[PDB]
């Protein structure tokens, strides 16, 4: 799997998988299924965030690529693919600039139209129920929450979808694009059945 | 009272004995992390000095 | 100081952080904020090269 | 040399990468001379 | 006030050094520190509990432009936040105020009377009535 996973995402998505996964200490040949579930979770993470800019007002202006200006202002403010203390920072500097409320958990992304955090998550099960986990878990919550599926179903609270519907698209046709060469790879099913142990990770000394 | 020769008689190798009847129904990652230690000290080489 | 991110990448990252919200609310207008910004994709291309 | 498990910052990966360097057919070390 | 010669039971005990803590531990008081003096490098810490709260909303305005240095203000908080405990020999005193002076207070087979200059708390004064 680490061959293909290598190959199709882009070494700064693979790069940041192992930063991430590293940094608990995992290990990558014990634990291989995580290694291309943190690598989905960056890449759709950087296509959520990534082709959207901020105009003097909101509703965010799309472009084909940044022109360049003084429109340098970004979106989205990328938590996810950060380490732990420099997250939190970060976290703290919109927290004290925005007067924003603190999550319990780290969030993965911040919008400053309806300025609150947002909370991507990619399952393999299907939405209502990972969808209910995540929200029992982040008990007395403001972040919008996003999670999509392989198959190409999503959901969110208040109905709310915070973009475009063609990025939707594009994010669906990555997904479906992985998930029917996985087909192909006969890969699909190793991930499936680890999703219980995704959870946790036990010390291996 | 007062011991001769505390540390020459002191084996580590009842040390690592210690060590595994203390980390007893424990998690084996735990059992073998206190136990490299007296395995080390029971393999020690000790340089004579500066000469 | 914890983490695991390499000096500069740390540094660049926080510098750029304090760039973008003292041009939300502080003393950083477009000038600045543009020249640190400009300086800090320098300092990236020269530590990946 | 290749262990670096031990920039994790975490005493038990600093272990492991000493455990590790024992099973290695060479380490390569560095001196000083004038 | 007068000395009076008198063989001091010096009982060994562990009693509490410092005299302005706010009852918080070293690692309960470092973050109250760092909200004070470095709000954005806390972490996920959240402050929950309400003296911790009013604490830095008081000493914020103490400190707003001290040009000494953030790791002197910071060692300065964990001075007056940070308990600390000590076995020490103690006849009598047992308080803060006069555990400081206990050098100067108890010896080996004299009492010195002697009564500190701050206002005392009542609760001590009564707890010893």
């Amino acid at each position: 799997m680490e061959d293909f996973v290598r190959q199709c995402f882009n070494p700064m998505i693979v790069e940041l998988a192992e930063k991430a996964m590293k940094e608990y200490g995992e290990d990558l040949k014990i634990e291989t299924n995580k290694f291309a579930a943190i690598c989905t979770h960056l890449e759709v993470c950087f296509m959520y965030s990534d082709f959207h800019f901020i105009n003097e007002r909101g509703e965010s202006i799309i472009v084909e690529s940044g022109d360049p200006n003084a429109l340098l202002k970004h979106r989205f403010e990328i938590i996810e693919g950060r380490d732990r203390t420099m997250a939190w920072t970060v976290v703290n500097s919109i927290c004290n600039t925005t007067g924003a409320e603190k999550p319990k958990f780290l969030p993965d992304l911040y919008d400053y139209k309806e300025n609150r955090f947002i909370e991507i998550g990619v399952t393999r099960r299907e939405v209502h129920i990972y969808y209910l986990e995540k929200a029992n878990k982040i008990k007395s919550e403001k972040t919008h929450i996003h999670i999509f599926s392989f198959t190409g179903e999503e959901m969110a609270t208040k109905a709310d979808y915070t973009l475009d519907e063609e990025s939707r698209a594009r994010i669906k046709t990555r997904l479906f694009t992985i998930r029917q060469e996985m087909a192909s790879r006969g890969l699909w099913d190793s991930f499936r059945q680890s999703e219980r142990g995704e959870e946790t990770i036990e010390e291996r000394f | 009272g007062d011991n001769t020769k505390w540390n020459e008689n002191q084996n580590p190798r009842m040390f690592l004995a210690m060590i595994t009847y203390i980390t007893r129904n424990q998690p084996e990652w735990f059992r073998n992390v206190l136990s490299i230690a007296p395995i080390m000290f029971s393999n020690k080489m000790a340089r004579l000095g500066k000469g | 100081p914890v983490g695991i991110s390499s000096m500069v990448e740390a540094m660049v990252s926080r510098a750029r952080i304090d760039a973008r919200i003292d041009f939300e609310s502080g003393r950083i207008k477009k000038e600045e904020f543009a020249e640190i910004m400009k300086i800090c994709s320098t300092i990236e291309e020269l530590r990946r090269q | 040399n290749g262990l670096t498990a031990n920039e994790s910052g975490r005493l038990i990966d600093f272990l492991k990468d000493v455990m590790e360097s024992m099973d290695k057919e060479e380490m390569e070390i560095t001196t000083h001379f004038q | 006030g007068p000395v009076h010669f008198r063989n001091q039971v010096k009982i060994r005990r562990r009693v509490d050094i410092n005299p302005g803590h706010a009852d918080l531990s070293a690692k309960e008081a470092q973050d109250v520190i760092m909200e004070v003096v470095f709000p954005n490098e806390v972490g996920a810490r959240i402050l929950t509990s309400e003296s911790q709260l009013t604490i830095t909303k008081e000493k914020k305005e103490e400190l707003q432009d001290c040009k000494i240095s953030p790791l002197m203000v910071a060692y300065m908080l964990e001075r007056e936040l940070v308990r600390k405990t000590r076995f020490l020999p103690v006849a009598g005193g047992t308080s803060s105020v006069y555990i400081e002076v206990l050098h100067l207070t108890q010896g080996t087979c004299w009492e010195q009377m002697y009564t500190p200059g701050g206002e005392v708390r009542n609760d001590d004064v009564d707890q010893s009535l």
